[PDB]
């Protein structure tokens, strides 16, 4: 037993999950306190009238609260840089992305610089002012995201507000350090001018068993059920490809769970797509016709009540992907049209009985030409009453009119119009009848 | 490269997630009605009429849907519905051969960009052509069975307008009076109330131009005959009240979102609650009182924006949609109230609701008279889709 | 005329390889590469010095269990890309882009698992399949169209196992186990209409299939030659090779030695034989002999792991040759040889998922 079986199938289904935790955790694909039998969620009600042109005064009064303060120019000067050479200062532009803009507009542009010392230190001064207008413009409130500063030799950065167009900027002398491309810095000031168990079958050649930790809350989701019901019944439907069973050991709860055996999870979207030759399928770019289909799954609801005992849809359409009688390959939506790929006469067939004819050796070409030409028009209607034989042989001539002639052979084409009319279809008011409209 | 390998990957944990909610729904919803076209459609609008014939469980409803096919033959369609109209009835629910017909079929040339019905003639209905003109037709003019031959009576078709758009709306208490708006950074109206010599040709009355982006959206008053507004990229929502003559100075204009403006709808209940969208991935709202105020901000859609609706039947329901395959439910009532962490880390409260079935970007839905809760939605992927919530949800 | 072993590896997963093919479109001088498929894997390598040989590439198919068959290398006109395509028991064809290290295209529309595939030695487009479901395909593997479907009413009755173009590319035999040999055409008129016509479908354009050629009828064939199964044929000019579990391989001709090939009518009842071959122990079937591409050489495998090597020459198939380089390691079985482009060096694959050198010394 190279238990790697057991590891490697159920390693398949934990990943997966796995990923669509956090996902999901990210990703809702669904509010779950709507959801039914996690009722003890939404701890709110839905009884309120709430008119509207109330709503309006609450806002008209709370806005009047609502507007606390704001600020209302800058210089600050650069202490010498410290290491164990003119400096570079910019203020940069953030604004929003925009529909075309694939990532956020970033507008650098510099107030100014200034000729710093090379690496100056204490004690030796006896000093770059940078002084700021009102650069930033409150009309910039639509257009700009946020501004941040900027400051090279060699690189550093700093933002000036937040995203309450709150500043983030004190006056004061502070002590800062920067990067190139404890060690180099510089400093400056600033101014404003029940146990729960598992166990884990393998069709019982082996089988692996523990304990929920934490219980109540998903072992794969994290998912806070607060009754073995609800948590059953999320277990049993979401994290859906495996299988439980309800064992209720005496000390709270034990689930012997094993993997699901069918699962019938497969692609579910146009089934023409799963055979598109490669780099083609899931193409999402062109619109495209298939077959109308139409299905009803929730129809009238029962709404019944919590049962602990308990625990221990239809077509109209063509749902498949169909083929050719032939070669096995896909049928185009088009394709499946009137076109039905059938009909009396098989190529094949016509092919085989002329070479079975020439077997023969005791025949003249005189009379082999003849039979062929016959038999492949016999088969060309399929004739059968008896009634038909008068017309049979006057559509004959009809068609093979140019090429007796051009075969030069109608004194054999009577002699076979005598054999037939000796076997009792014709009369003879149409024999000549032929060979006056053959001419 | 890699965004290949990704996509592959994204469209396989998007199988994966349509799987579960499928196996899931039993417990959510009170209708799961899916049915699937040949052809996408655009376009979404609910007849106003029904009927509903005795000795049964159903009623009947009509649809109005367009088509964007591939290149052949475009046609403008309107099928039929048999919803359940019982509360004990339930081969499936009621008859055992169709619930879904289709029975109305017209020529068309180009794709449909847009198709409303008039408000005073559901026979009178509109639409937006990739071309740059607006085609009107009334179905009980033209047999079901489409003209095999191909483009046929363009019942009066418009003129004023030099690039496509999207924009269509009648003016609700006056006839003939409908708007326009397409890339031509203006506003098209024809008076169609009253033109015996058709000609297939009506130029617009007046033409607007106070937007200097492409126009998105316009929609007519609710209550007023000579009241609406303007949507553009411009992020710019202009208030434009009419015999005012001026198509430059609007009434008024002000900046909604940071991002181009989209969807635009106002409540039908109310006077002055409009209901905003854009491709901010926000929505806002606003009174026709004061309006230097963004009232509120829904900030849950993880992409573009483009249909806003208020539901009928309820003051207070709204629906938002876009292009996250997703589809949102709100509630003006719960705002900020007091949930537990759990309730929380579910969602905010005042968001109510959020639609999981489709599997593309939701180009259309629709609200329906005749019918309490249930909308209509419609993607890319030739996916109509029909439901109803579960009732307990509400109350 | 002397190969050396002057090298032999061994893979891990020890189940048995079948197939061997240097790239034979090597831009002169280029190194030599060659590739070898064995249970679910496919491998590349290249020829070294000093019998050095040099892993390169190696990919696997998990999602099912498949013991892949044959292998063929071609290339691509559009940028000159080396082409590689493989296929197994599961009866689907793979293509493959060494330079990309991907598959391509893949195609799925036999019954059975495939036993062979060629292509024709001017067109690059045009694959050969060979199956068990008695059905001989050929497809465009350009514009992902079929072609012909080579069987009938007159076609083979069960599990049809090799087959061989002629030199120039018009003419094909083919073998299975029914001891029947039938020969098809290309050249004919409709056939080469039913090619060029290939090579042009849009399926965007019509609402139409792309309409096959079914063909029922050999232009010949007879089972008079051996009476047991036949796995391998080779056109020689304009005479045949085959072999069978009868431990000797047979040179023939149709028809009389004065009888032309390509004025054979299709009732033709007699054959002419001029020679046989000998060997030893070859008592199983699905084993199979090759050429250089000159012409002047022959290499067989065997079961108890020896060799027996002719020249192509003058030598009179009566007392022609007898060459058994031999090797004390391996002899469980040998199914296949390949030679380079030149006749420089010769590698074999034993039933054990080990590899074999040979070095030539002239
Ligand atoms: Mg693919």
């Amino acid at each position: 037993a190279d238990h790697e079986l057991f590891l490697q199938a159920f390693e398949k289904p934990t990943q997966i999950y796995r990923f669509l935790r956090t996902r999901n955790l990210i990703a809702p694909i669904f509010l779950h306190r709507t959801l039914t039998y996690m009722s003890h969620r939404n701890s709110r009600t839905n009884i309120k009238r709430k008119t509207f042109k109330v709503d309006d005064m609450l806002s008209k009064v709370e806005k009047m609260k609502g507007e606390q303060e704001s600020h209302s120019h800058l210089q600050l000067t650069f202490t010498g840089f410290f290491h164990k050479v003119t400096l570079e200062v910019l203020l940069v532009k953030v604004c929003h992305k925009k529909r075309k803009d694939v990532s956020c507009p970033i507008r650098q542009v510099p107030t100014g610089k200034k000729q710093v010392p090379l690496n100056p230190d204490l004690n030796q001064t006896k000093p770059s002012l940078a002084v700021s207008s009102n650069e930033f413009e409150p009309s910039n409130s639509h257009m700009v995201k946020s501004y941040s500063l900027l400051f090279r030799v060699f690189v550093a950065q700093m933002t000036v507000f937040d995203k309450n167009r709150r500043l983030q900027l004190l006056d004061g002398e502070y002590e800062v350090a920067m990067q190139e491309m404890q060690g180099p810095t510089l400093q400056f000031t600033l101014r404003w001018t029940l146990r729960i168990f598992y166990q884990f079958l393998y069709n019982n050649n082996t089988r692996q068993q523990t304990e929920a930790r934490d219980d109540l809350h998903c072992p794969w989701c994290t998912l806070n059920c607060r009754k073995l019901y609800s948590l059953l019944k999320h277990l049993k439907l979401c994290h859906s490809r495996f299988i439980f069973n309800y064992v209720y050991h005496p000390k709270g709860a034990r689930i012997d769970v094993s993997i699901n055996e069918c699962y019938d999870g497969s692609y579910a979207g146009n089934p023409q797509d799963i055979h598109r030759q490669p780099g083609f399928a899931f193409s999402r770019n062109g619109p495209v016709k298939r077959t109308p289909i139409t299905h009803i799954l929730v129809c009238r609801p029962k709404r019944t009540k919590a049962s602990m005992s308990e625990f221990l849809t239809y077509s109209s359409g063509h749902n498949r992907l169909y083929f050719h009688s032939d070669t096995c390959l896909p049928l185009r939506p088009q394709e499946m049209e009137v076109d039905s790929e059938d009909e009396k006469d098989p190529e094949w067939l016509r092919e085989k009985t002329i070479t079975q004819i020439e077997e023969f050796s005791d025949v003249n070409e005189g009379e082999k030409e003849v039979m062929k030409l016959w038999n492949l028009h016999v088969m060309k209607h399929g004739f059968i009453a008896d009634n038909q034989m008068n017309h049979a042989c006057m559509l004959f001539v009809e068609n093979y009119g140019q090429k007796i002639i051009k075969k030069n052979l109608c004194r054999n084409f009577m002699l076979h119009l005598v054999s037939m009319h000796d076997f009792n279809l014709i009369s003879i008011m149409s024999i000549d009848k032929a060979v006056t409209k053959l001419r | 490269k890699e965004a290949a390998f990704d996509d592959a990957v994204e469209e396989r944990v998007i199988n994966e997630e349509y799987k579960i909610w499928k196996k899931n729904t039993p417990f959510l919803y009170d209708l799961v009605m899916t049915h699937a076209l040949e052809w996408p459609s655009l376009t979404a609008q609910w007849l106003p009429d029904v009927t509903r014939p005795e000795g049964k469980d159903f009623s009947i409803h009509r649809l109005v849907l367009g088509t964007h096919t591939s290149d052949e033959q475009n046609h403008l369609v309107i099928a039929s519905v048999q919803l359940p109209n019982d509360d004990a009835q339930f081969g499936g629910f009621g008859s055992v051969s169709g619930k879904i017909e289709i029975e109305i079929k017209i020529n068309h040339e180009g794709e449909v960009n847009r198709a409303r019905y008039m408000p005073q003639n559901p026979c009178i209905i509109a639409t937006k052509t990739p071309s740059s003109d607006v085609l009107v037709f009334d179905y009980t003019k033209h047999p079901s069975k489409p003209d095999p031959s191909g483009e046929c009576n363009p019942d009066l078709r418009l003129r004023g307008h030099q690039k496509e758009g999207y924009g269509l709306s009648w003016n609700p208490n006056l006839s003939g009076h409908l708007l326009s708006a397409s890339d031509d950074h203006t506003i098209c109206l024809w008076d169609i109330s009253a033109v015996p010599k058709e000609g297939k040709v009506v130029d617009a009355k007046t033409i607007f131009t106070g937007h200097t982006a492409v126009v998105e959206d316009v929609s007519w008053h609710l209550l007023h005959e000579s009241l609406f507004g303007s949507v553009a990229d411009d992020q710019k929502l202009m208030i434009w009240d009419t015999r005012s003559n001026n198509t430059s100075k609007p009434s008024h204009s002000v900046d909604a979102h940071t991002a181009e403006v989209n969807c635009l709808s106002f409540n039908p209940y109310s006077e002055f609650i409009l209901a905003t969208g854009s491709a901010d991935k926000t929505v806002a709202l606003w009174d026709l009182r004061n309006l230097k105020l963004k009232l509120h901000s829904f900030e849950s859609h993880k992409d573009e924006i483009f249909q806003v609706q208020w539901s009928p039947h309820n003051e207070t329901i709204l629906a938002s949609s876009g292009t996250d395959r997703r589809l949102n439910v709100w509630d003006l009532s719960k705002i900020g109230e007091e949930q537990s962490p759990e309730d929380a880390e579910d969602g905010p409260p005042e968001l109510l609701f959020i639609h999981g079935g489709h599997t593309a970007k939701i180009s259309d839905f629709s609200w329906n008279p005749n019918e309490p809760w249930v909308i209509c939605s419609v993607s890319e992927d030739n996916i109509m889709q029909v439901w109803q919530m579960a009732e307990n949800i509400y109350n | 005329y002397s190969f050396k072993c002057v090298n032999s590896l061994k893979e891990d997963h020890n189940q048995p390889l079948f197939g061997v093919q240097f790239n034979w479109h090597s831009k002169e001088g280029d190194p030599l590469v060659f590739a070898t498929v064995g249970s679910n894997r496919v491998t590349l390598y290249e020829c070294h010095s000093q019998g050095e040989i040099r892993l390169l590439q190696s990919y696997v198919d998990a999602d099912a269990d498949e013991n892949f068959y044959t292998c063929a290398w071609t290339y691509d006109s559009n940028t000159s890309h080396p082409l590689l395509a493989v296929a197994g028991s599961r009866g689907i064809i793979r293509i493959i882009n060494p330079i990309t290290m991907q598959c391509i295209k893949h195609y799925v529309g036999h019954g059975n698992a495939i036993n062979e595939l060629k292509f024709h030695p001017r067109d690059p487009n045009l694959l050969l399949s060979v199956s068990k479901d008695h059905a001989l395909r050929l497809w465009n593997i350009q514009t992902d169209t079929l072609v012909a479907i080579f069987g009938g009413v007159e076609g083979h009755r069960d599990e049809v196992l090799s087959a061989d173009y002629d030199l120039l590319g018009e003419k094909i035999m083919s073998c299975g186990m029914d001891h029947s040999l039938k020969l098809w055409r290309i050249n004919s008129k409709r056939m080469m209409n039913a090619i060029k016509e290939s090579y042009d479908y849009n399926p965007n354009k019509t609402n139409r299939p792309f309409i096959s050629q079914k063909i029922h009828f050999p232009d010949f064939s007879t089972r008079d030659i051996h009476r047991n199964y036949v796995d391998c044929v080779r056109w020689l000019g304009d005479l045949i090779l085959s072999k069978s579990c009868e431990n000797a391989i047979v040179c023939w001709k149709p028809g009389k030695m004065e009888d032309d090939i390509d004025k054979i009518k299709p009732s033709e009842s007699n054959v002419t034989i001029l020679g046989r071959f000998d060997y030893s122990q070859c008592d199983i079937w699905y084993m199979r002999f090759s050429m250089d591409f000159w012409q002047k050489m022959l290499a067989l495998g065997n079961q108890v792991g020896k060799l027996y090597v002719w020249d192509l020459e003058v030598e009179d198939p009566h007392k022609a040759k007898c060459t058994t380089l031999t090797h004390h390691k391996c002899g469980a079985a040998i199914r296949q040889t390949s030679f380079s482009r030149d006749s420089s060096i010769l590698i074999a694959v034993c039933d054990d998922a080990s590899i074999w050198r040979w070095d030539r010394l002239r």
